[PDB]
């Protein structure tokens, strides 16, 4: 298929900027390149067709150029809704393609945020087939460099424990990662609390969330 | 007038071999150069093998290079593929066309194409493990958090609703993790007063779990 290549992939701006955006075909495909604007929650819209043709109701500020292979959309003078997702996408050649789009924010927008922390015991239909899983959450944080340790009875945990990590959110634009702590069940039987001490820029100090067994 | 029917699919034990035909009519065979394309489940169109109008040049994709051959009778109007070694990838409905990858078409080749010919290559099962869910609830408004454990299914992969649907602010469903079984698991999570079920989708499996948190 054919791939289009954005550029850049993000880009942190202020109101009433000058904005270029960049799309390279990997093969020639005329006028057949349209611009279209996402917005968090909905599906992408329509702009600019055929390389430089604005829809009706786009602003004058919105132009587009380009012919064959490299395309430029350009946002003169940014206005607050024009903050969004912006991808170019061609009707040249089936399937339809789109390119990975690009990410135009606000500067003052990535403040850092802690991450609300909550743990999880085993559910008891679990404990009865042999493993105990124990859960740790780690809800809207920025930025995405978190420390997740695991203690039982106050000893430290390691190689028997899993993360996976959110990408970034697209309304609020924060982090979520979640931990795995994964036993067995007679080792899960011999010991009682079990805490997930988080490190985060956001906090003063770590942040332990524990129970009982 | 212009037809193309595909025929010799059916189920292939892997490693052994299987033939398959196409007979064409109402256009001049002899002057066009012939592909055999497929479709995987899951997986976009892909150009295999093409053969020149006359016969002389064939060329493979890296997929099936040194496995695949593609043949054609001038005399006859019937084009040919013989699939040697087949694996698990070769599971896939197979057709027969004029058009190739890079043909310019901006609309569904596939739609000219009719049904094509099915080819099952056995196997594609023994691996596959379904889900097992279960609760993520903490030791006794909205500041909360529960969720869902999707753990020990093979392969990828599973998708995770909430409410059927209804629950979508708050949640964030993360990526599969790697088990050292060789199986994955999968964690959604939401962050009252309503019911919460998440809905766990395994289609490999064909799972369909609802699975209620309390």
């Amino acid at each position: 298929e054919i791939v289009l290549t954005q550029s850049p992939s993000s880009l942190s701006a202020s109101v009433g900027d000058r904005v270029t955006i960049t799309c390279r075909a990997s093969q020639g495909i005329g006028d057949d390149l349209g611009w279209y604007q996402q917005k968090p929650g909905k599906a992408p819209i329509l702009l600019i067709y055929g390389t430089s043709t604005l829809q009706s109701g786009v602003p004058s500020r919105f132009s587009g150029s380009g012919s064959g292979t490299d395309f430029t959309l350009t946002i003169n003078s940014l206005q607050p809704e024009d903050f969004a997702t912006y991808y170019c996408l061609q009707d040249s050649n089936y399937p339809l393609t789109f390119g990975g789009g690009t990410r135009l924010e606000i500067k003052g927008g990535r403040t850092v945020a802690a991450p609300s922390v909550f743990i999880f015991p085993p559910s008891d239909e679990q404990l009865k087939s042999g493993t105990a899983s124990v859960v740790c959450l780690l809800n809207n944080f920025y930025p995405r460099e978190a420390k997740v340790q695991w203690k039982v009875d106050n000893a430290l945990q390691s190689g028997n424990s899993q993360e996976s990590v959110t990408e970034q959110d697209s309304k609020d634009s924060t982090y979520s990662l979640s931990s795995t702590l994964t036993l067995s069940k007679a080792d899960y039987e011999k010991h009682k609390v079990y805490a997930c001490e988080v490190t985060h820029q956001g906090l003063s100090s770590p942040v332990t969330k524990s129970f009982n067994r | 007038e212009v037809q193309l029917v595909e025929s010799g699919g059916g189920v292939v034990q892997p490693g052994r071999s299987l033939r398959l035909s196409c007979a064409a009519s109402g256009f001049t065979f002899s002057s066009y150069g012939m592909h055999w394309v497929r479709q995987a489940p899951g997986k976009e169109l892909e150009w295999v093998a093409v053969i020149s109008y006359d016969g002389s040049i064939k060329y493979y994709a890296d997929s099936v290079k040194g496995r695949f051959t593609i043949s054609r009778d001038n005399s006859k109007n019937t084009l040919y593929l013989q699939m040697n070694s087949l694996r698990a990838e070769d599971t896939a409905v197979y057709y027969c066309a004029r058009t190739g990858e890079y043909s310019g078409y901006d609309t569904d080749p596939q739609y000219s194409w009719g049904q094509g010919t099915t080819v099952t290559v056995s196997g594609g099962s023994a691996s596959t493990k379904g889900p097992s869910v279960f609760p993520l609830a903490p030791c006794s408004e909205s500041t909360a958090a529960l969720g869902c454990l999707v753990k020990d299914y093979f392969p990828e992969p599973v998708t995770v609703s909430w409410n059927s649907g209804a629950l979508t602010s708050g949640v964030h469903t993360f990526p599969a993790v790697l088990q050292s079984s060789g199986l994955y698991s999968l964690s959604s999570v939401v962050t009252g007063t309503k019911t919460y079920t998440c809905n766990v989708d395994h289609k490999p499996s064909n799972t369909k779990v609802d699975k209620r948190v309390h």
